[PDB]
C-alpha cells in the first residue's frame, strides 16, 4: 500500500525531500502523515485530504514541508535546517477513514491505520 | 429509496449551535439539485434553522410534539415520516444528527459534500462504514471568489 521514498545522508544544516508512494485507495480521498521513529514513533506532519489543511510539530514547525501530488498518488515531506536530533526511521501513514473524518485525530497522530516501511534519514555533524 | 444529502466537514461536523462559517453557494445548488421534486424529510431543530419551507418539495418535519406550522406536514415517528412520502421513487433525508443517525441503515445512497474547514460543533454525520458503500460518484471544487472552502461533492452507494 504505501512506500517511502528520498532518505540517506545528509550533513548537517543539509536539505533532504522524503518521496511517500500510496497504491490500493482512491489518493485524494485521504489525508497523509508523517512519523519518525528512534530506536518511539513521534508524530511529524499531517496534510488534509484536499491539501488546504497541515499540521506540524513541534519538533517540525518552520523547518518542515508536507505537500501532496494527487496525479502521482505521492505526498512529500521536504526538510531543510536538518541536524542530528532529527535523525530517525520516517513513515508515511494514512488514515482508514475517508476525507476530513478523524482529522483531529490525525493531528494528535492518532486514527492512523496505514503505515509504510520506512526511510532512514541520517544526519551526520 | 432512501437517500441522505449532507455537507460535512472536518471531523464528520455538521452543525454547531449557530450557522457554519462558510460561505457554499455551489453547495446549496447542489442540495437543490438533487432534492427537488423529492420529498425531504427533516428533524425539528433543522427545520428550526431554515427558517422557511423547501419549496417544490414535500417537506416532512420529525416531531414528538404536535406541529407549529401548517405550511409543512408534520409527522410523529420515523415509520410515519416514511409514509407521510408517499409512492416516490426517491425519498430524501436531511438532517440533522439525530435525524441522519436513525435513516442511514435504511438508506441505499449518501449524497455528500466534503469541505475542508477545521470548525468545531456538537453535531455530527454518523460514521458510515466505508466497507458497506460504494462511492460510485465524485467531482472536487475549489474555492473561490464566490465559495469561502474547497468542497467535494460525493455519491455513495450501499455495497
Ligand atoms: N451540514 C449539513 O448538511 C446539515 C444538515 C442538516 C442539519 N444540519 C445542522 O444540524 C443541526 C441540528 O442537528 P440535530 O441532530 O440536533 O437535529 P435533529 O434534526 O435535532 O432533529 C431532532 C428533533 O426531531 C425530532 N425527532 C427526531 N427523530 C424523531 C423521532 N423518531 N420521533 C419523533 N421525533 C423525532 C425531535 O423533535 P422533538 O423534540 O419535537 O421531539 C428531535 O428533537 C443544525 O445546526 C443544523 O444546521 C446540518
Ligand atoms: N450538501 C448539503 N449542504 C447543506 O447545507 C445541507 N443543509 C441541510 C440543512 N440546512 C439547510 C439550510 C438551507 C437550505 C436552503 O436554503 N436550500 C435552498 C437553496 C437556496 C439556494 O440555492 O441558494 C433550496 O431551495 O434548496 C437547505 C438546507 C441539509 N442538507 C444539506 N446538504
Amino acid at each position: 500500500q504505501l512506500q517511502e521514498s528520498g532518505g540517506g545522508l545528509v550533513q548537517a544544516g543539509g536539505s533532504l525531500r522524503l518521496s511517500c508512494e500510496a497504491s490500493g485507495r482512491t489518493f485524494s480521498s485521504y489525508a497523509m502523515g508523517w512519523f519518525r521513529q528512534a530506536p518511539e514513533r513521534d508524530f511529524v506532519a499531517v496534510i488534509s485530504w484536499s491539501g488546504s489543511n497541515t499540521y506540524y510539530a513541534d519538533s517540525a514547525k518552520g523547518r518542515f514541508t508536507i505537500s501532496r501530488d494527487n496525479a502521482k498518488n505521492t505526498v512529500y515531506l521536504q526538510m531543510n535546517s536538518l541536524k542530528p536530533e532529527d535523525t530517525a526511521i520516517y513513515y508515511c501513514a494514512a488514515p482508514g477513514r475517508p476525507h476530513g473524518s478523524s482529522w483531529s485525530l490525525n493531528k494528535k497522530g492518532q486514527g492512523y491505520d496505514y503505515w509504510g516501511q520506512g526511510t532512514q534519514v541520517t544526519v551526520s555533524s | 429509496m432512501i437517500s441522505l444529502i449532507a455537507a460535512l466537514a472536518v471531523d464528520r461536523v455538521i452543525g454547531m449551535e449557530n450557522a457554519m462559517p462558510w460561505n457554499l453557494p455551489a453547495d446549496l445548488a447542489w442540495f437543490k439539485r438533487n432534492t427537488l421534486n423529492k420529498p425531504v424529510i427533516m428533524g425539528r431543530h433543522t427545520w428550526e434553522s431554515i427558517g422557511r419551507p423547501l419549496p417544490g418539495r414535500k417537506n416532512i418535519i420529525l416531531s414528538s410534539q404536535p406541529g407549529t406550522d401548517d405550511r409543512v406536514t408534520w409527522v410523529k415517528s420515523v415509520d410515519e415520516a416514511i409514509a407521510a412520502c408517499g409512492d416516490v421513487p426517491e425519498i430524501m433525508v436531511i438532517g440533522g444528527g439525530r435525524v441522519y443517525e436513525q435513516f442511514l441503515p435504511k438508506a441505499q445512497k449518501l449524497y455528500l459534500t466534503h469541505i475542508d474547514a477545521e470548525v468545531e460543533g456538537d453535531t455530527h454525520f454518523p460514521d458510515y462504514e466505508p466497507d458497506d458503500w460504494e462511492s460510485v460518484f465524485s467531482e472536487f471544487h475549489d474555492a473561490d471568489a464566490q465559495n469561502s472552502h474547497s468542497y467535494c461533492f460525493e455519491i455513495l452507494e450501499r455495497r
